[PDB]
Parts: C-alpha cells; structure tokens; sequence
C-alpha cells in the first residue's frame, strides 16, 4: 500500500564534499541512500517527493564524518498483513502462482489456491485453470489476493498470499 | 501482531495519508520528469520503474479531476483513511464485494449506503477504449 | 547434422555454430530427416 | 456454428443445446489439414474421424463434414452390470482394440539459445557429465551431437529432449525435460532463427492415447 | 403477495441489513370482524 | 491428469 | 569525557575555499 | 453461505457438562438441542395423547 | 545571541577543532586560506584558526540542556 | 490525412504534413535487410509476427523568415508496420486457388481472419458498445433525477474522442420552497462542465436569445399543451439569463479550468459548446442552428418519455449496441501510436529547433512505437498502450482455439458483451428477442460468464 | 501427502467404504509405519523389494531421525532395519484414506487401471493418507 | 421485531423465517441445528451478522 510519510535519515557526508554549497551535495546524496532501497520497517521507498528540512551537521569525533539529520517526504510501499490487493502474475510453476505486487514479488502456494484449480503443464503458457475452465490465471494476469503474512529477508520484504477467501481470483 | 483486517498496524502510519494507484503515478511522473531533464543524475532505480508500471496498469482514473472528485466524495463520509485508498484501488463491483474484501467496512457501513458509493466510483473510473 | 529445407526439400549439411539457411533458397527453416535408431511398435 | 451441428435441437432442451456448445469445442478431432507442418502446444487428432450418419444441411457450410470430430457408435441404452451411473458409460474393449476412439496427442517444445549477456550465453550441445557441473539425474543418450533429439526416438518418463547450457562465470545445465511422464515418440524437429537472429528450434513430441476407463466421452447432446 | 424466498431471503436472514427486499407483515384479526369480509375492509383501509 |  | 561541546559544520563559511589539488 | 455459517459455528461444541459453548467458553445453549440428544439417533413419531 | 558563555575559546575546544579540521584536510577537504607549501595537515588548520576561516561551529551544551552556537571566528583565540 | 499539422518554433518555422500512405505486401527483414516475402506459415514456425511494412509520404515546408519557402519530398518514409489479418486484401493468400494454398503449407479449408503475433494466432473478439449519435432515455431509481437524456455523440469513423452528454430531468421526489412550485426542471451536464447547467441556458449560449425560439426547437406541436407545461419550469431557472453573453459567462463559470479574466469564461464556453458538445452535428463555428435543433430534439425525446407517450429505450436492444471488429478496434489503437508518434517527432525536433540546425526526419520517426505498439496489445491482450495511466480492456485478442475446426469457426465469430457501466446496468446474460437470426441463442459458455460471450449467427 | 488428482468412475463391486486407487498413485504415496517384532519380516521383505517394484518403501527412518533413500541401495547392511524404526512403505491394500469440513474415510484397494474407483451409493479428487 | 419485541422474540421469529424458507421446497432440517444458529446470533443480546470472513 502507498502512503505519504515524513522519515528521518542520518546522512554521512565525507569531508571531500565540504566545498561551496555543500548543502546541495547533501540534498543530492539523499536521492541515492533512501531512494530505491527497501527498509524492512516501512517497506520499499519507491520515490521521494520533496525535502522537509536539513538539520545541523554534527561532526562525529574521531571518525571525522559529519552527520546530517535530514527530514524528507517520500512514498513507501508497506504490505500490511491480512490485506487484499491486486497483483500481477510473473510466472507459474507446479509449486504455485508467482505474483508481483508492485515493487515486491508475492508467492502463492498450491494449497492456498482453491482445490478446483489444477496446474496444467501442457498448455502453453502455463496457467492454473480449473476443470470447468470458467476461470484461468495466465501470466501477467490481474488477480486479487490476500496477503496472509509477510517476512523480511536480506533487506527485502517477501509476501505470501492466498485465494481461499471469497471473491479472490481474476475478478 | 499487525493485521489490516482488524485495522491494527504501527502507530507511525496513522499520521500518513493514503494515496491512490493512479494518483501515485502522477507523483512518480513528477519525480520522473525532474530527474530526466531538470538535473543530470544517474538513471532512476529499478524499484521506481517497477512501481511505475504497476500504477499505470492499475490506474483507474484519467486525470486529477477524476481523482480529486473521488477523493472528495469519499472524504465526506466516515471512511477510514486506510479504506480510502483500498476501496478506490480495489474498485469493488458491488457492496457485497467490498465488505468481504474489506472487513472493516462491514462494521460501520450498511448494505445500501455503500452500494451508492461503489457505483459512484464506477461512474468516475474509465477504460482506455 | 543433415537437415532438410522447408521450401525445396533438399538435403543440406549444417554444422554446429553455423547459420541456418538453405543455399538453394535462403530459407531459414530446416528440419531433421529421421533417426537411424529404430523403435519397436506393437499393434495395440 | 456449434448449435447448427445439433440435430433436432427443438426436440432437445435449451440447457442441453447450450451444454453441447461447450462440449463441441472441447471435442477432439481433425482441426485442419496442414497439422503436420505446423507446431502447436496442444493438438488432438482423431484416428478415424468419419462424417455422421445424421447430418444437418447447415453442416455442409461449416465444412464439419470434411473435418468431423467424432466417431459414430452403435449405442444400446441399457443398465449392464450396474457399472454406469447417470454420469458414466460402458464401452466395448474389443472395439477400442480395433480403433474405436483412439487419437493422437501433439505437444510442441520450443527453446532458443540467445546471447542475453556478454559474459553468459546459451548454447545447444550435449551436456556431458564432466564439462557440466550442475545437472539433474536423467538419461542423455537420446540427444545427438547437436543437442537436439532426432525424430523417431521413443521418449518415456523424465528424459531430456533438447540440450541447453549456460556459461555462468564450467556450465550449468538448464535443459528442458518432458512436461509429463507420458511415453511418446518425437514426430518432427525444426531448427530456425528467431526474430532476434539467435538460433531457435521447435520439436513436436507425439504420443498415442488409447481410450480407457478414465476417458470422458460425450454425445452430441447431453 | 410476492414474498421473496430461497437464497435472496436466506441471504437477508443471516445478514442483518436494515432494509430487506419485501419486508411483508402478516396481520391477524380477532373478534367478529375476523370472520366477516366487509368488516375486515375498514381495517385494511386504516392500515394501508 | 494422472501423468501430471 | 570531553563531551560537553559538539563541533558543527557550517555551509556559509564553506562557500569560500579552493581545493589543494 | 456454507463457508460463512461454518466459521461462525466452527468453535461451537458440546462440553463435558452437557452444555454448548464456543472457544471463548460462552454458553450458547444449556443443553444441546434443548434436550441433550443427538440428531442422528432421534426418530420421527407421533404421540397419540393429544389429538 | 543571548550567549552567556565566555567569549574566549578553551584549550580543549582549540585542540578538538584543529584535530577535526586537520583530519578533514587530510580527507581532501577544501582550505579557505592560501596554501604556501604547508604539507602537514595540522599546520594548514593552525593558520586557518589564526585567519578565522574554520567553518566548524562549536555547540556548547549547557548542563541544563540548552546549547549555544559559538563560531570559531567569533571566539577570541590566544596566539 | 486528418492528423493535425506539426508546428515547431523556438524565426525558423517547420510545417510537416503526411501526404499519402503506401502499403506493401508482407515481407521479412533479416540482417541483410532484403525485402524477401514472408509466408504466413513461416511466421508461426519462426515465432514472429505476421505483418506488412507501413510507408508514409512526409512533406516539410521550412521558412527562416527570409521570404523564401522551399520544401523537400520524402518518398515512402519507413513509418513502421501493420499486422495483416490472414486472407485479407493485403494478405499473401488472397484470391489464390486451393492448389496454391497447399504449396504454401496452408489449409485451403482454413477461413483465416486472425493475426499471427509472435507465432500465436489471435482473434479480435468483437466488443459490443452503445451506439453513437443516438438518443436514449432510460429510467434509473437510484439517481437523484427521474430520467436520463443520455446521448453519446461522435463524428465520422473517429476524429475526436467520444463525448457524451446526459440531459437529465430532476425528479419530483425532492421538496423545497421554490423547487416544489416549478417542480420538475431539465438540467443538462456538459462534457467539460462539472456541474449540471440548465438546458435552456445552453440554447441562449448558442445564440437563440429569444425565449420563443427555445420553445420552437423543443416543442414542435404548439397545439399540444401537455408538453408545454413541462418545459415551463425549466425556463424559470434560465430566465434571469437573458443575454447570450451572460449565458456564455454562466456556463464558463463552472468550467473545468475557469479563466482568470471575465472575457476568458465566454471564450471557454464558446469552444466547449462549439467543439466539445455535439461534435457529430457540427464541428465548425457556423453550425449553431444545426446544433440547437439536435439539442432540442434530445429535450423533445425526453418530454415524450416523461409523459409516457414514448416507450423507454431498451438497454439490451442490439439496435442500440454496435459491434467493434478488428477494423474498428485497430483503428482506435492506430491513433494511440500515431498521436505519440507526433510527440516523439516534436520532442526530438524541439531540442534541435531551438539550437537553430535542421533535424533529419529519419531519426525523428520512431518505428518501434508503431510496430511494438500494435504487437503489444495483440499479444498480451491488454488493449491500448501500457504507459498511459489507465486500465486496459483485457480479454481481447485471445489465443485461437485450434482443438477443433468447429471451435475455430465459433471463436472467430465470437462476440463479447459490453463491460463497465453499460454492461453492469443492463442484463447481457439474459437472452433477448433481438438475437433472433443475429446471435445464436443456444451457444453460450457455461459458468459465471454465462451469456456474456456469444457467437454470431451463421447468416 | 496429497496425491495427483484423477477422474472418478463408479464400481458397484467395491464396498461403499472401499476406494479404488491405481498402482502408480499408490507408489508415489507413502505411509510411515513403526516396525515391530510381530511384523519385522513384513517390513524386511518390502524394503528389499525396492522402488522399482510397486510394493516397496520410498524411505527408511532410523531412531536418530536420519532418512535413507531406498532407490540407491548402497549397502545391504543399511537396508537391514532394527526394532523401533519408521519405514515409509508404499500404500497397499487395507490402508485407510480420507477425502471429500467433514471428510469420509475409505479403505484403499489397488486396481490395475488408472482412474479412481468409488462405489457411489466424474469430478476429479485427491485422497489424503494419514 | 428486535426494536419492538426484543432479541428474545427475534430468536423465535428467526427460527420461523429460517424454517419457512427451508420448508418451502419440502426439505426439512432438525430443529436443534436451526436453534443453534439463532442462539449464536442472539447470544450477545443483539442481532449479529454471520461472520463474513468465511475462511473455512
Ligand atoms: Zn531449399
């Protein structure tokens, strides 16, 4: 889910960037540290809108690196537990559907998929189709799923979804 | 210890205001425009590109006027901010669809009034064709 | 291996890492004649 | 098109006519004449697709007579041994042995060796146990010197039918095995160049299915 | 009188939605008027 | 179905 | 242990200055 | 409807005191079926002391 | 403003300011004053203090929790 | 031909116009680049789109303020390529005898009519849409107003995006001091006006200041007094607006982007009514009389329905629904890339023009947008461009079912019910009487999507 | 151990409790059983059969919890089992299976053909083995 | 009925409506099962909508 937040990040600036208008270097540095990363607590930081203010630069003793506490406005993608959201299928395997909820990738287990669905390896491309053939989930298909739980791994958020709940599928 | 169905989540997100998938695309477009031309900077991160396609593909509104109208329409009600973007993003077809997908709405919304809200969203969302 | 052009149906030997094209046609589709290893068939 | 082929639809119930429209599409038979040249992921062709004894005039325009999708049967409506419920049917084993409803199955496997990365690229060759580090337990004698199985070789169970390896920065095996465990014989092999110019090949694995107790048979209506 | 039954009513029974489809009410009369037909018309008018 |  | 005061960098005073290289 | 009904009565069970209680241990019914008898063994009959 | 601390600069502040600046100078930091061949980083910072050019701003934390921003140039050094 | 002129400025004026389009038969371009013919069968085997090159003539006139106009001719510019439906006029298998088709490994009995994209045969499922340039009066019990004067109006095949105006009539349920007196009044919502403005004011903006002229265009029979009384309340709201300029000012007040100055409001309203409103009846600036007559007819149609003398239009009536085939569908798509094509040329030249040097056209025209743009949707099935912030219409251009010949024929003639508000409000699943002889009644997939997907009748 | 779904066919000969299952499906499915002196020989012969033969064991679990694959059969001593071990012998006749929250148990009977047999008294199903 | 006669009267009314629809087609259900559903809904003193989650 997308939100508007005001976060705090301590920027480490080398003394080499102590030239004229050093605040510009701090401002542009913030567009690389917190931009494009994925904090485990607030989720993926997809983009930064604007900068609120830049705090006083405190010089760390011994290290010699000036620390600049800067406040900025950014939009994060935090998948809340037990939240239903649309997803895009990227690949399909016998284990289960592999979905893509925006920046992150969510995996759907075979058990979570309704029993009526049955994986078909012969059909090109693979797609979880039930016997009645009423609903089929191909690749790059807009499907709605509920995230039962989310886990944070290697500075990234991995989500597990399910379609057992009512009205979860192609619609 | 947090669950979206029961409206329990970290206290920090309470101050945050939700955004629509189509609306976020506009914000990403504004970010994309300045980076591309305003400043000579490294190319945008792969994460930014991935979400841009997700918002564009699932964008339910054409222009800001449609986005603003839906935002204003839903703001008049007691809809919680979490449901504000969730309802608009999901675009439930009928009232029964939304309550099952959004357990919170069932708490303070009747089967009739909410139906009059979802159908209003339908009149605002438009297709490419 | 020996292949067959999809247009003239003539034998053309194509080696590994060689462009796939018929000399007599320039056709870009080639087939395989058959395998010399025969199989057993039961009338069932 | 699907409703036209039905005799006496007026004598038939509306849901049954609607039900046939779905069943008619699911019926297997000769779909076109140039099936051998083309390569399709799924293609079921009947051994003896014969024109029906009871045919509609509009059937001529649909050309379904030329390419029917079923075989007529002398059906006796009776309860024999109680092995047929409302949703069931009893067949004749001797008839099947003579070709009563037998049909072929075609599954096309596609693969291309492309130079996606400058350092790592895909190639077609025999994945030898020595040169290759990572591999899956399977029989590799089927593949030829070019990494492609020649037509006329019987393939059963888990078997490699096309050889592909990636030169990771020693190579890792990434070949494609059979989708299922069915026993089939490769029909034809095609080697081409894709739009990107990289080598691209297609092979059609042909298998023979004999009607059995688990196959589902449907009349023209019901 | 058209009384909704089947799934539509079963849905409206488990669901406590304040407004059903056809919320009919059965009125039972008592006394002498309960037997006569004309004497039951005035009640009909005073309820309708 | 079974071969799958 | 010498922590009653902290050194802070100022951008205004950094506007002047030339790199040695 | 079938799934909804099961969830709302999944935890309903008969305890060892011949009472119907849920997971929270709230008494739904003092006796199962108001009689305390299984619904399978019961047989239909018409007592003839009232007609 | 309204600063109550002594105008002079303590020896501890002088040592840390020069030490931190000298470390910064050794890290390819710009030098405000003109360079006349002084290789050793400490000498570069020492003359910077003399000329009152060090950008470092001293934030003296009072025991009550308040802080005062005293510039090195503003403070009266002893030479 | 209908493309807007391309103008570039930053003294140096560049005007680029497309003269004519030349289409050649399908060919395959290998690394050598020779224009070798590309058989349809080869496309499936090689897993490449079956398509033909597209060529356009571009003529540019450049003036550098020197009072000297000179132009150059670009013959058959490689604008891009267009997928070709099999067995079509531009297909390689048109007018060929059955003997020749076998030589090319193509089934003579195969009817064709599909597109081969990346080796996959795709059939453009016809999508039913509400008919354009038609007046429909429907009754909805959920809206605040009793009746809807819905009429989506569009020009010829496609010049501008479709614009719809709803001439609604307020319901009598509401009660008020003045509302109850006048009672039921007609309100018309303009496409670019957020609020509902009275219909009477619209005529005043057109130029019919006199109130009698308003009744003349709406009420054709003055002898009938039933219809006359219904229009009386509508005049009360618009009565204070007597002058045409005031009416133009009134409409522009609630415009989407109101002008800062007073005169700008009139101009915006003038453009909206002239161009945005009722494009089909007139697009020029001298169609005020024609536009008013159609507007009056919409009110007149509403009056008949409100009084009950005219039956309400049937939602499921197929006469009110139009079917969009591969032609009409691809026509809408072609504009998406072409409109973006002009932007790419404009943006590319913009940096060149401001620098003063001429820009070569070979770099300006983008082949990928035209080629990949059509190929993208036809393959994935998501109609339209992916970059645009919208929801693509899925389910179109599905994989052709080649399991049986009858199935293939049914899929090509397959139809799809409308989606969105139109389909939601109506009952597409239910079988209507209009389907007799036009859409097969028996044929319909079984499941949740029952009746939404149908098949064309044989004849 | 969920099985591969297969079509359903009727079989009045089988009892209503009994269910027919093909050899191939039962071969993949395994039922861990604790070996006891009263049936030490029964597990000794079944493990000897191997996975090539249908009446075999996919894996054998020792007391320490180590699982040894029987496909390879590296040493005869490893094949030998001691009391208290767990052997994942393939499903055989007389085993109890459960399938379609109320589920009905069934007694599996091995039949030659592929499709499942049920004494109904069509739709695909998967049977779970406790 | 809840706002006029009270929750207790609804239990009988809910039983009658549930039985009326079930018996309309001729099917019959044991009273004990029907009573259980009504009691659970009215166990908390006010009408409770059946759990819409329906996970199981
Ligand atoms: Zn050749």
């Amino acid at each position: 889910m997308f939100y508007h937040i005001s976060l705090e990040h301590e920027i480490l600036l080398h003394p080499r960037y102590f030239g004229p208008n050093l605040l510009n270097t701090v401002k542009q540095k913030l567009f690389t540290e917190v931009e494009g990363t994925c904090t485990g607590k607030y989720g993926f930081v997809i983009a930064v809108t604007t900068i609120d203010n830049i705090g006083a630069g405190v010089i760390q003793p011994g290290r010699g690196f000036v620390l600049y506490p800067v406040k900025y406005k950014a939009i994060v993608f935090r998948p809340f537990k037990g939240e239903v959201v649309d997803a895009v299928v990227t690949q399909v395997n016998k284990v289960g559907l592999f979905t893509e909820i925006g920046p992150m990738s969510c995996f759907i287990s075979r058990h979570s998929i309704p029993s009526e669905m049955e994986f078909d390896p012969n059909s090109n491309p693979p797609c979880y189709k039930t016997m009645d053939e009423d609903i089929v989930i191909q690749q790059d298909d807009e499907i709605r799923l509920k995230i039962v739980g989310t886990r944070v791994d290697k500075n990234d958020i991995f989500a597990i979804g399910s379609l057992m709940d009512d009205y979860l599928g192609l619609v | 210890e947090e669950d979206a169905s029961q409206l329990i989540f970290p206290k920090e997100f309470e101050t945050a205001e939700t955004l629509l998938n189509s609306e976020v695309h506009m914000l990403l477009e504004h970010r994309k425009q300045q980076n591309e031309s305003a400043e000579d900077e490294q190319e945008l991160s792969e994460v930014f590109m991935k979400t841009l396609n997700y918002t564009a593909r699932f964008s339910r509104f054409k222009n800001r006027e449609t986005i603003a109208s839906v935002r204003s329409l839903l703001l008049q009600k007691k809809l919680h901010k979490f449901e504000l973007a969730c309802l608009a993003n999901l675009c439930p077809e009928t009232a029964e669809e939304s309550k099952a997908l959004i357990p919170s709405l069932e708490g303070r919304f009747e089967d009739e009034e909410l139906q009059q809200i979802l159908d209003d969203i339908q009149t605002k969302r438009s297709f490419q064709y | 291996m020996i292949y067959i052009c999809g247009e003239c149906h003539t034998e053309n030997e194509i080696k590994s890492r060689d462009p796939i094209r018929c000399r007599e046609c320039g056709y870009r589709i080639m087939y395989k004649k058959r395998t010399k290893r025969l199989v057993v068939f039961d009338a069932r | 098109v699907c409703a036209s082929i039905i005799p006496f639809p007026d004598h038939n119930q509306s849901p049954r006519n609607t039900y046939q429209s779905a069943m008619g599409k699911q019926a297997m038979g000769v779909y076109i004449t140039n099936f051998h040249v083309r390569m399709d992921t799924l293609a079921h062709v009947l051994y003896y697709p014969q024109k029906p004894l009871v045919t509609t005039r509009s059937m001529e325009y649909l050309r379904f007579r030329e390419l029917p999708a079923g075989i007529n049967s002398i059906v006796a409506i009776a309860s024999y041994t109680g092995y047929n419920q409302e949703d069931s049917v009893i067949m004749n084993r001797s008839a099947v042995d003579r070709g009563f409803f037998r049909s072929v199955f075609y599954r096309s496997y596609k693969e291309q060796e492309s130079k996606k990365g400058f350092d790592q690229e895909e190639v077609f060759e025999k994945p030898t146990r020595e040169t290759c580090q990572g591999m899956r337990h399977a029989i590799y004698d089927k593949l030829d010197d070019d990494g492609l199985i020649a037509p006329g070789v019987r393939v059963s169970g888990d078997d490699v039918i096309i050889g592909k390896t990636v030169t990771l920065p020693t190579k890792r095996d990434c070949s494609t095995f059979l989708r299922t465990s069915e026993t089939g014989i490769v029909d034809q092999v095609m080697v081409t160049l894709n739009q990107e110019g990289y080598k691209f090949c297609k092979i059609r694995v042909r298998s023979v299915r004999i009607p059995q107790i688990g196959d589902k048979f449907a009349s023209r209506h019901g | 009188k058209n009384v909704t039954l089947g799934v539509p009513r079963l849905k409206e029974l488990i669901n406590i939605s304040k407004k059903p489809k056809t919320p009919s009410l059965t009125v039972f009369l008592l006394g002498q008027s309960a037997r006569d037909a004309e004497r039951a018309k005035d009640i009909l008018c005073r309820l309708e | 179905k079974i071969h799958s | 242990g010498t922590g009653c005061f902290d050194l802070l960098l100022d951008a205004e005073k950094c506007k002047y200055g030339m790199e040695i290289p | 409807i079938q799934r909804r009904l099961i969830k709302s009565m999944e935890s309903v069970m008969v305890k060892y005191d011949a009472t119907v209680r849920n997971s929270i241990n709230q008494v739904v019914q003092l006796r199962y079926g108001e009689d305390g008898l299984a619904g399978e063994s019961v047989e239909f009959q018409n007592l003839a002391t009232l007609k | 403003q309204k600063r109550i601390t002594t105008p002079y600069m303590t020896k501890y502040e002088r040592a840390r300011v020069l030490g931190t600046r000298a470390l910064q100078i050794a890290m390819c930091a710009p030098v405000m004053v003109e360079l006349e061949g002084e290789t050793d980083p400490l000498l570069i910072a020492m003359k910077e203090l003399k000329a009152r050019k060090i950008p470092i701003i001293i934030r003296r934390y009072l025991p009550d929790g308040s802080y005062e921003d005293w510039g090195v140039d503003e403070l009266i050094i002893s030479d | 031909e209908d493309a807007p002129p391309i103008d570039l400025q930053a003294p140096p004026r560049y005007l680029l116009k497309f003269e004519q389009i030349y289409l050649s038969k399908p060919t395959h371009w290998e690394r050598d680049g020779a224009p070798s013919p590309m058989m349809p069968n080869e496309a499936r085997l090689r897993n490449l789109t079956y398509s033909a090159p597209l060529y356009v003539d571009i003529t540019k006139t450049v003036i550098k303020e020197g009072e000297e106009q000179l132009q150059t001719q670009h013959q058959k510019t490689f604008i891009g390529k267009i997928p070709i439906m099999l067995r079509s006029t531009y297909c390689l298998l048109n007018g060929l005898t059955d003997r020749d088709l076998c030589e090319l490994n193509e089934c003579p009995l195969d009817p064709g009519g599909y597109f081969i994209i990346n080796g996959s045969e795709k059939v453009l499922i016809a999508q039913e849409k509400m008919a354009t340039n038609t007046v429909y009066v429907f009754a909805k019990k959920d809206s605040k107003y009793a009746y809807t004067g819905e009429c989506r109006s569009c020009l010829e095949n496609s010049s501008r995006p479709t614009s719809t105006i709803w001439v609604s009539m307020l319901a009598r349920g509401g009660q008020g001091a003045k509302k109850s007196a006048i009672g039921q009044r007609i309100v018309a919502t303009l496409p670019y006006i957020k609020q509902e403005v009275p219909i009477i004011i619209v005529f005043r903006a057109l130029g019919f200041v006199s109130d009698r002229d308003i009744l003349e265009h709406i009420i054709y029979d003055f002898e009938d007094p039933e219809m006359m009384e219904m229009v009386k309340p509508s005049l009360d709201e618009a009565f204070v607006i007597q002058e045409q300029n005031v009416a133009l000012n009134f409409i522009g007040s609630r415009g989407a982007k109101p002008g800062v100055t007073k005169e700008k409001r009139i101009k915006y309203a003038k453009e909206v009514l002239q161009k945005e409103m009722l494009p089909h009846v007139g697009v020029s600036d001298f169609c005020e009389t024609k536009k008013a007559y159609f507007l009056g007819y919409m009110v007149h149609r509403l009056l008949l329905a409100a009084l009950g003398r005219r039956e309400l239009d049937d939602r499921d009536h197929y006469g009110n629904k139009r079917l969009d085939l591969a032609g009409p569908l691809l026509a809408f798509l072609f504009r998406g890339m072409f409109k973006n094509l002009l932007k790419e040329v404009r943006i590319y030249a913009q940096k060149f023009i401001d620098r003063g040097k001429d820009f070569n056209l070979e770099l300006a025209i983008k082949t990928r947008i035209i080629s990949d743009g059509l190929k993208y949707s036809l393959a994935t099935g998501n109609w339209g461009d992916q970059k645009k912030a919208h929801q693509a219409r899925a389910g179109v251009s599905q994989v052709l079912n080649r399991l049986t010949f009858a199935s293939t024929l049914s899929h090509l003639r397959r139809l799809n019910s409308p989606i969105g508000r139109d389909g939601k409000l109506a009952k597409p699943r239910q079988l209507h009487n209009t389907l007799w002889g036009m859409v097969c009644p028996a044929e319909t997939p079984e499941g949740h999507a029952v009746g939404l997907v149908k098949n064309l009748a044989l004849m | 151990d969920f099985s591969a779904r297969t079509v359903i066919t009727p079989d009045p000969n089988l009892s209503i409790d009994q269910v027919g299952v093909p050899r191939s499906i039962a071969a993949n499915m395994t039922f861990a059983e604790i070996v006891t002196p009263f049936n030490i020989d029964r597990l000794q012969e079944l493990v000897r059969r191997g996975n090539s033969q249908y009446p075999g064991a996919k894996y054998i679990i020792r007391d320490n919890g180590d699982r040894i694959d029987l496909r390879f059969h590296p040493k005869p001593s490893d094949l030998h089992l001691q009391t208290g071990y767990k052997v994942e012998r393939h499903m055989c006749d007389g085993d109890i299976v459960i399938f379609n929250m109320s589920m009905m148990g069934h007694r599996v009977r091995i039949l030659p053909w592929s499709t499942f047999r049920l004494n109904l008294s069509g739709d695909e199903m998967n049977l779970h083995l406790p | 009925i809840f706002t006029v006669l009270g929750i207790e009267a609804v239990r009988k009314a809910l039983e009658r409506e549930l039985y009326h629809v079930i018996s309309f087609d001729g099917s019959y259900v044991n009273y004990r099962h029907l009573a259980l559903l009504c009691d659970t809904m009215t166990c908390r003193g006010h009408l409770m909508a059946i759990t819409r989650h329906g996970v199981n």
